[PDB]
């Protein structure tokens, strides 16, 4: 409406206040409220209606008159300076990290205050989700799941620890399992956590820490499960990225009585480390403790990497302290270093072309002493390993050896490193689960923590599997939100109603459908006698010529993406928008070739620790299918349990206390799927206010007679007086529900003509006396029917 | 079971049970309404019928549970005797009529806020025969409608 404030797109704050002083077909001439004369232009989809009272905050976001992402951004801007870091959006908890310890919130008196209290009546906190998940376990007769997203530094580690604290305090009577995850956190900071372009410490796996509950409601055990891993990162990294952190912390923290036994050298030597960044994280004090022979030329030129918490020299010490606490001796700790060092001496093995004698490939002469120092770490013979890295062993039933091509041997040598390190991380997790064996199993409350929608300027194959994992989790997110709203309307007595659902199945079919999907073409290209990346890119727009979820790079508005040639990349639209991916090295990173001749050699090792790691047809196997198959084992497990979605917000780039950046927070609202769920709720009734809320707001505008009434009869009389439309306004059981922009329309009816409103209250005065009679008459008949129940029941005792 | 028009009138009466407006009542809430309208139950007995209806395990009575807490298959004349026993809670002097003073005493005990002029206004609408007092015939035509 005219004259009414709208939100305006301001680059430094996301949205600010502003008014509309001219308009065109597609654009609005926006004049800011605080900066008059600045008068810019904005499009129809870039403006949002603002509320009249903007100085107030709400605990529950369904109490807003205008529910959008600009009024959600202003609600968490006001709450940030009131130190209210938790915010209730239906079944979604929005938690904002303050980087400081707030008083009394983690208190045990606070924990027993929340215990058993109804929902929504207590202030938002993370203990109000954990108490709800215990009650929607035992009552429901179904297991539960807490889903934690967000980027690194957003508080997703700290929110996980408060969940496990509440279960071993409020309901668990004893069981000290809570901090055994926390105490062996540096093991997963080495093995699983790596370095990405926008994050220094990022988890690259689906952490599923589950807590077993028995039928008697006691904590009987826990279990840690892991899903996904970046197979490519193990052997080849991007620009300025690192590999996993155990390949830097072992290099930085190793002593010289360990270096003589593992034959370690500086990272420049090793091909699985020199591709990316070789620098260590350190501080001034630990920079003095790093030995000269551990330093690479890049380390000499550019020095240590700066982080306030990461220290690759000092956290190797706090890793080996944690291996003493968890359950590992020094001999078993050394065997977890012999496997890591064997991977480093595998990547330097090169393959030339054979001298016409039987076809195939042979090893290079510069790779001879490098094989001798690697085969004793793997427990195998150097003459048998040379055959196994060059031949395809089969039978004619004699057993023949048929040599492989040069490119197939480079892919098979890196496939051994993507198999040994894959089973090594599964051995670390299984060893940790044997340090706290569960007593029994029945019901479970687990925490799924994984990285959010993460993307860079030029996206890789590693980020393609992350954004594909978040799209499938976005499908299940909106599926659980629609089910909660349909059983809210029934619970308030409004019954069933039609709501429009948004589908993303067409984006899923684009990526993973049989024969036509992007991962299906990628796995087929490996089978060709000559694989290409130009043939892969052209095949995507061969089979998918139409569709809106996919375009050419030149169609993008961004200049950087317009420099990409047609056969060098593609743009795939996801829930968080249009994300471009380049296709160079995509097939190479997907191609894995672990075959019989090498799979049945590392299992046959003379070393015993190596055989413990590994517990015709198919040759090259299906590599692009393992990414779909492993994810389906988690999605159907999430469908079988309840869900508790906790979205974690990072408020500023520096990660320092009391700083709000609305050009970085708004980007995480649109990359969390929060804005998508607010679009869904416009289809229903997004604005709802309890009877006590509408009594505190509107009693001053009413006559003194109507003001004397109780909140439910005050609202019932007010709804009947005005004569409101039944499809727009709905009278619930504890709340009044509204269609979009009709709580706002309601607020203007109360601010309109006092004499007209007084006359409508006069006209409903007979009905109001009759309603107030029947209220006390049927309440006295209620006490008499409960007196007749006490007698009827005690007649059968 | 109860009819749809009988559930609607008990739904407005449930706001006198639930004055806080959270949609749910405890034994601190359901006890204080019984005692304010002259009936004193013992805590053990009202716990036993809560443990019948509450399936949530929380001990908190929401509206569908409140409906099955007062429902029971009763005989035909049993029903009419409950309506007559309600009339006798309004009638304080036991003459078979409800005056303005007697109606004001039930209002104030249930917490309804109203003036002396409003009490005279209420009695006047309920009265049909013109004596200014509500006999059982006039009480049932107000209840029913």
């Amino acid at each position: 409406e005219d004259g009414k404030p709208v939100w305006a797109p301001h680059p430094t704050d996301g949205f600010q206040v502003g008014n509309i002083v001219d308009i065109g077909p597609d654009s609005l001439t926006i004049e800011p409220l605080n900066q008059k004369g600045k008068t810019f232009l904005a499009l129809i989809n870039q403006v949002f209606p603002a509320e009249e009272d903007s100085k107030k905050d709400v605990e529950d976001n369904c109490s807003l008159m205008y529910l959008n992402e600009a009024t959600l951004l202003h609600n968490i801007k006001v709450r940030y300076s009131k130190d209210r870091i938790y915010t209730y959006v239906a079944n979604i908890l929005i938690a904002v990290n303050p980087y400081f310890d707030i008083p009394k919130i983690y208190s045990s008196e606070t924990i027993k205050s929340y215990q058993g209290k109804s929902l929504g009546t207590m202030p938002p906190h993370v203990f109000a989700i954990a108490d709800k998940a215990f009650r929607d376990m035992k009552v429901l007769k179904l297991s539960q799941s807490i889903i934690v997203s967000g980027e690194s530094g957003a508080g997703k580690t700290e929110n996980t620890k408060f969940v496990l604290r509440y279960l071993t305090e409020s309901y668990g009577t004893g069981q000290d399992i809570d901090d055994r995850i926390v105490e062996a956190n540096p093991l997963l900071e080495a093995f699983g956590n790596a370095k990405t372009v926008r994050n220094n410490n990022s988890s690259r796996f689906g952490k599923f820490v589950e807590i077993h509950f028995n039928e008697k409601s006691s904590v009987v055990g826990g279990f840690v499960s892991h899903y996904l891993l970046e197979k490519s990162r193990i052997c080849v990294q991007g620009k300025e990225e690192r590999n996993y952190h155990i390949f830097y912390r072992l290099c930085a923290g190793a002593s010289e009585d360990i270096r003589e036994r593992l034959h370690l050298s500086s990272p420049d030597n090793f091909r699985y480390l020199n591709r990316g960044c070789t620098r260590y994280f350190a501080n001034k004090e630990t920079d003095k403790q790093i030995l000269q022979n551990r330093k690479s030329p890049e380390y000499l030129k550019a020095g240590s990497l700066k982080d306030p918490l990461l220290d690759d020299h000092g956290d190797f010490i706090r890793m080996c302290t944690a291996m003493k606490k968890i359950g590992l001796d020094d001999e078993e700790k050394l065997d977890l270093f012999r496997v890591v060092a064997g991977v480093l001496h595998l990547g330097n093995i090169d393959f030339e072309e054979a001298g016409s004698t039987s076809g195939g490939c042979n090893l290079k002469n510069k790779s001879t002493q490098a094989l001798e120092y690697c085969a004793e770490l793997l427990g195998l013979d150097q003459d048998d390993l040379r055959v196994s890295l060059t031949t395809r062993v089969m039978l004619t039933t004699t057993v023949i050896k048929v040599p492989l091509k040069v490119e197939q041997a480079n892919n098979a040598r890196d496939a051994l490193a993507k198999t040994v390190y894959s089973h090594l991380f599964d051995h670390v997790v299984n060893r940790v689960n044997q340090c706290f064996p569960f007593e029994t199993s029945s019901y479970f409350i687990g925490v799924l923590d994984i990285a959010g929608f993460e993307y860079f300027e030029h996206n890789s194959f590693e980020q393609f599997c992350i954004n594909y994992c978040n799209e499938k989790l976005q499908q299940f997110f909106n599926e659980r939100i629609l089910k909660e709203e349909q059983e809210l309307y029934q619970k308030e007595g409004l019954g069933v109603n039609e709501v429009h659902y948004v589908d993303n199945q067409d984006c899923i079919d684009l990526i993973e459908a049989r024969l036509v999907g992007i991962l299906d073409i990628l796995d087929e290209e490996n089978r060709l006698p000559q694989p290409s990346d130009q043939h892969f890119t052209s095949a995507v727009h061969q089979k998918h010529k139409d569709h809106f979820r996919l375009s050419i790079p030149r169609k993008s508005k961004l200049a950087i993406h317009r420099n990409i040639r047609d056969d060098e990349g593609f743009i795939i639209r996801h829930f968080a928008g249009a994300v471009c991916y380049e296709t160079t090295q995509f097939v190479e990173k997907n191609n894995d070739a672990l075959h019989m001749s090498l799979e049945s050699l590392i299992c046959e090792s003379r070393d015993k620790f190596i055989r413990e790691l590994f517990e015709g047809k198919l040759s090259f196997i299906s590599v692009g299918n393992k990414f779909k198959t492993q994810l389906n084992l988690l999605l159907d497990k999430l469908r079988s349990t309840g869900a508790s979605f906790i979205r974690c917000i990072k408020p500023n780039l520096k990660m320092t206390s009391h700083h709000f950046e609305g050009a970085q927070i708004l980007s995480q609202l649109q990359c969390s799927g929060m804005v998508s769920v607010l679009d869904l709720m416009q289809g229903g009734f997004p604005s709802r206010a309890s009877f006590h809320e509408l009594y505190n707001m509107y009693k001053k505008y009413m006559p003194d007679k109507l003001a004397r009434l109780d909140p439910r009869l005050f609202c019932k009389a007010l709804f009947k007086a005005l004569g409101l439309n039944e499809i727009d306004y709905k009278f619930g059981l504890t709340k009044v529900f509204f269609r979009p922009g009709k709580f706002a329309e309601f607020d203007q009816i109360m601010k309109s003509d006092p004499d007209h409103l007084a006359e409508l209250v006069k006209r409903v005065n007979h009905w109001l006396i009759c309603s107030r009679w029947k209220k006390v008459q049927w309440c006295s008949l209620s006490v008499i029917k409960l007196k007749n129940k006490i007698k009827y029941r005690a007649e059968a005792c | 079971q109860l009819t749809e028009e009988q559930i609607a009138e008990f739904k407005e009466a449930f706001s006198l049970f639930d004055k806080d407006g959270d949609g749910t009542i405890t034994t601190k809430e359901l006890g204080t309404v019984m005692r304010s309208l002259g009936q004193n139950p013992t805590e053990a007995e009202l716990q036993d019928m809560i443990n019948e209806v509450d399936a949530d395990g929380n001990g908190t009575i929401d509206f569908p549970e409140f409906l099955t807490m007062m429902a029971r298959k009763m005989k035909d004349t049993d029903s009419e005797e409950e309506i007559r026993e309600a009339f006798r809670v309004f009638d304080k002097d036991g003459n078979g009529y409800i005056s303005a003073a007697e109606l004001r005493h039930v209002m104030t005990n249930l917490g309804e806020k109203l003036t002396d002029e409003e009490v005279d206004e209420m009695i006047r609408e309920a009265d049909i025969d013109g004596d200014g007092q509500v006999n059982y015939e006039e009480f049932v035509q107000m209840m029913t409608a």
